[PDB]
């Protein structure tokens, strides 16, 4: 396959594992999801030190479409190569009641 | 106040840094010079409105609080500005908890970048201890 570097790996109607490509002069990173199209964004970070580039979303809705975003957080004239926010959409599957 | 090579050394030894969890006292002199350059004055932005600060940049978003980080954690529940102190006992306890937090040394980028699987003891070669 295609290397993806933003992909969910896991889900459920109301939650999402997603995984992600590191860099090395990341010091943490930020992880963005919202509805598509939706009017306000939910915005969290990962742990210093955290290398496993992944990470759960949940209480998510079912059926609904989100756009996850993942970007390194750099320190300011230490970021180099660092290439930035990397989208992806995903639309979760309905719940089984 | 930009602490000398030697010196830093002593002193973090004075503070039991070496091998605690199983990282000799090298790592913590070569940590403190790629992240700080010895200066117990650093501070530097991060592009998420955090600031790392002290000898060894301790971040605002997750160990100290400086009053002005979104969602601040504040794990090692000490000002920022006790991490500018000369005086590095609160920069080495609050590294103390973050090596203990299960990711090891890893938490610091220049270390990781600049120190990790290199001959780290140069760091201490021909000081007192």
């Amino acid at each position: 396959d295609v290397p993806r570097d933003l992909e969910v790996v896991a889900a459920t109607p109301t939650s999402l594992l997603i995984s992600w490509r590191g860099y090395p002069w990341a010091t943490y990173y930020g992880i963005i999801y919202g509805e598509t199209g939706g009017n306000s964004l939910v915005q969290e970070f990962t742990m210093p030190g955290d290398l496993s580039h992944r990470a759960t979303i949940s209480g998510l809705k079912p059926g609904v479409d989100y756009t996850i975003t993942v970007y390194a957080v750099t320190r300011v004239g230490r970021t180099f190569d660092t290439p930035g926010p990397i989208s992806i959409n995903y639309r979760t599957g309905h719940h089984h009641h | 106040k930009v602490f000398g090579r030697c010196e830093l050394a002593a002193a973090m030894k004075r503070h039991g840094l070496d091998n605690y969890r199983g990282y000799s006292l090298g790592n913590w002199v070569c940590a403190a010079k790629f992240e700080s350059n010895f200066n117990t004055q650093a501070t530097n932005r991060n592009t998420d409105g955090s600031t790392d600060y002290g000898i060894l940049q301790i971040n605002s978003r997750w160990w100290c609080n400086d009053g002005r980080t979104p969602g601040s954690r504040n794990l090692c529940n000490i000002p920022c500005s006790a991490l500018l102190s000369s005086d590095i006992t609160a920069s080495v306890n609050c590294a103390k908890k973050i090596v203990s937090d299960g990711n090891g040394m890893n938490a610091w980028v220049a270390w990781r970048n600049r120190c990790k699987g290199t001959d780290v003891q140069a760091w201490i070669r021909g000081c007192r201890l």
